[PDB]
């Protein structure tokens, strides 16, 4: 049964990666310049998934 | 970002002390020397019966 929810919960965390790739993503572009976007990346340095 | 950044100066710390030369080397040393006390106490054992 443990198996089944870990499954249903894959999923979970794919949707909650893919949400986080597109907000990444969106951050990245708004910046414009490479020091502000440099920042950005060491905020989620631990937070890449 | 700061908290970050000192996450990253132990992260360096870490590895520096926990992980040292030669470590697997004196575990194997330790890991010899117990292997060599259970082979006597197996003949021990082995004996008894006898």
């Amino acid at each position: 049964k443990f198996d089944d929810d870990f499954y249903e919960f894959r999923s979970k965390i794919k949707e909650l990666e893919r949400r986080l790739a597109s907000v990444i993503t969106q951050g990245f572009d708004d910046y414009d310049t490479i020091y502000g976007r440099f920042k950005l990346l060491d905020n989620f340095e631990g937070l890449l998934t | 970002l700061e908290t970050i950044k000192k996450q990253q100066e132990l992260a360096k710390r870490q590895v520096q002390k926990d992980m040292g030369s030669q470590k697997e080397k004196w575990e194997k040393k330790k890991l010899e020397m117990i292997e060599t006390a259970e082979a006597s106490f197996h003949e021990n054992l082995a004996k008894n019966p006898v």
